[PDB]
């Protein structure tokens, strides 16, 4: 009933709370039907998920290498020898728009060739902010000049978050009748976390807002009276 | 109780100097940088580096609660005001001095606190497709020197639970046994400099966890009085317009 | 004054005077006053906040009861500065307790106030007495 040891300290500390590689986002090279692509950009996104979102928004700042693997597969979980390229396109570089772009052959986009039989494509992206730690909360405007337009957006939305994209496609020559579903995972690596936040308790209504809804939920369920347990 | 005199200014207030700390960090001057190794950043003097008395608001019974973003609350204000329309770059921390006038028959709590990248959420109805109801308008995001009362300060109007607002540096204003907050922010931010007029570093509210009550008679509202004193303010890129 | 009818028997004077402010209200009543000093050759304030970015000082009442506002100099020879008063905070007063009180002001000079070519003044009036 009562554990009356103490458990480790270790086990809160902040690079063991963001460590555990997990599913930041699934994209499906779709190369069948009606989208005959071939190939696909993922935006790397942290906050794909209100789960890690939630989690990461403790912190205000955070500044983390991280380690991306790639768990690809067709449909009925097959791994056949389709060779895909997982092309990492960073920050301020552009990014393909067809399976056979110009943009698949740029020497400065780190590349991973990589199999579907092969294990998952793994790689470490460094810090990629020009800030010195990624920012979850930019109470600013990165434009420049008074912003009274009527849409405010842009507001809360750091420049400096930008981590790149990862652009896989299937090396192949045309269609392949075949889509491919991508498990992109990431873990936090070396992570440093500066002031620390409440963690949201309003349900998240969409990305890159903290905007919530008129219905506000209580932070603690409710009882009948005060004096009931 | 002493009258601290900076530059020109004066204020009343107590002594033992019962200071909140932020992050146990004083503001400081940044080390020179590569950047500042060639301009050498403009360091004002108590000319700027003095007490800013903004305008009271008036705590009453129905007060949700008031915040300023700071980089913006004084913006407009003074020579400080200047520095920060004129510079391209800026950094500076902040004494705030958060002061209520109550008799010993008011009652209330005030929560004050520094909220560091205090982005305002909109509350919007329902989920529109990137409609102006999902971003909060640029009075509400730099209220100025006036401050803004707060819509949900259940929520801190930013979707975080007031409960745990106490992680941020911050103090009680129990009007029985204090009415004078004090937190020193020194800069945090992810860059050494940045522009005074678009990111606000921090914002700091004043929240009444306890509503504001009085016997008939009594004074209908408690003013709070912010007091503002830039500490260690550096600016770079002096423009002329 | 004193000082203000001395300087009647003068010609010249300059120097530092000193302006202290009395609050005379119930010990109960609290507040905050902004006495604010515009120098010589220029108006006086005409909002709180233009006052406030001048030399003042935030007179909290409800501490002390007294304060002293040091104007630094006059030079009246044969403009000048203007003492602005105003009201920081509201009147703040419990039950049972006078909302309205009164501030005394004194003037008096400092020790580098000099005099200077004296002069027969002009406050009295000699007639059939």
């Amino acid at each position: 009933r009562c554990v009356m040891n103490r458990n480790g300290v270790n086990e809160a500390s902040v690079e063991h709370f963001y460590s555990r590689a997990g599913l930041v986002g699934v994209v499906e090279v779709k190369d069948s039907g009606t989208s005959l692509d071939g190939y696909t950009v993922w935006p790397i996104d942290v906050m794909g998920f209100v789960q890690q979102r939630r989690k990461l928004e403790l912190s205000t700042y955070m500044r983390f290498d991280a380690e991306f693997t790639f768990v690809s597969n067709l449909n009925n979980s097959t791994t056949p020898g389709m060779l895909l390229q997982y092309m990492y396109v960073p920050p301020g570089a552009p990014k393909p728009d067809s399976r056979k772009s110009y943009q698949w052959q740029t020497a400065t986009n780190p590349s991973v060739f990589a199999k579907l039989s092969d294990p998952p494509p793994q790689v470490s992206v460094p810090f990629m902010s020009p800030a010195t730690a990624y920012q979850w909360f930019y109470d600013g405007y990165p434009t420049f000049g008074e912003h009274k337009q009527a849409t405010n957006l842009q507001y809360g939305q750091c420049p400096n978050n930008m981590m790149g994209h990862f652009a896989i496609r299937t090396v192949s020559e045309s269609t392949t009748g075949k889509n491919i579903h991508v498990r992109v995972y990431m873990r936090i690596k070396h992570v440093r976390a500066w002031v620390p936040r409440p963690l949201r308790s309003q349900a998240y209504m969409v990305k890159n807002y903290p905007t919530y809804s008129q219905t506000i939920t209580n932070t603690a369920t409710d009882r009948a009276s005060i004096t009931t347990t | 109780v002493a009258q601290l005199t900076v530059g020109n200014s004066t204020i009343t207030t107590q002594e033992a100097a019962n200071i909140v700390l932020s992050y146990g960090e004083w503001p400081e001057y940044c080390p020179s940088t590569d950047a500042t190794a060639v301009d050498k950043p403009t360091r004002p003097d108590v000319s700027v580096n003095r007490f800013y008395t903004l305008s009271t608001k008036s705590w009453k019974t129905e007060s949700t609660g008031w915040y300023w973003k700071f980089p913006d609350v004084l913006n407009d204000t003074g020579v400080f005001g200047q520095n920060a329309q004129f510079h391209y770059l800026y950094r500076s921390g902040f004494c705030m001095h958060v002061q209520c006038n109550a008799s010993k028959f008011h009652q209330g709590a005030l929560l004050v606190a520094a909220i560091p990248e205090f982005v305002i959420a909109a509350s919007s109805p329902a989920t529109k497709p990137n409609s102006q109801g999902l971003y909060p308008d640029f009075a509400h995001t730099n209220p100025g020197k006036d401050g803004q009362e707060f819509r949900d300060p259940y929520v801190l109007d930013a979707g975080i639970p007031l409960s745990q607002a106490l992680i941020f540096p911050h103090q009680w204003i129990n009007l029985r046994t204090n009415n004078c907050a004090t937190i020193i922010m020194p800069y945090i931010n992810a860059l050494p400099f940045d522009s005074a007029l678009n990111h606000s570093n921090f914002g700091l509210v004043v929240i009444p966890i306890s509503p504001l009550k009085y016997c008939n008679g009594a004074t209908t509202e408690v003013p709070i009085t912010l007091t503002i004193a830039p500490l260690n303010s550096e600016f770079s890129g002096l423009r002329q317009a | 004054t004193m000082v203000g009818q001395i300087c009647r028997y003068y010609t010249q004077w300059s120097g530092s005077l000193k302006v202290t402010f009395m609050f005379t209200g119930s010990f109960m009543a609290t507040g905050k006053m902004l006495i604010a000093y515009t120098p010589p050759g220029s108006a006086q304030p005409t909002t709180r906040e233009a006052a406030m970015l001048g030399t003042h000082i935030v007179w909290d009442f409800g501490l002390q009861s007294s304060v002293t506002l040091v104007i630094p100099w006059i030079s009246n020879t044969h403009a000048t500065g203007i003492v602005t008063i105003w009201y920081q905070t509201n009147f703040v007063v419990p039950p049972d307790t006078p909302t309205e009180a009164n501030i005394i002001a004194l003037g008096a000079a400092q020790k580098n106030f000099t005099l200077k070519l004296c002069k027969d003044t002009d406050e009295i009036q000699q007639t059939a007495e």
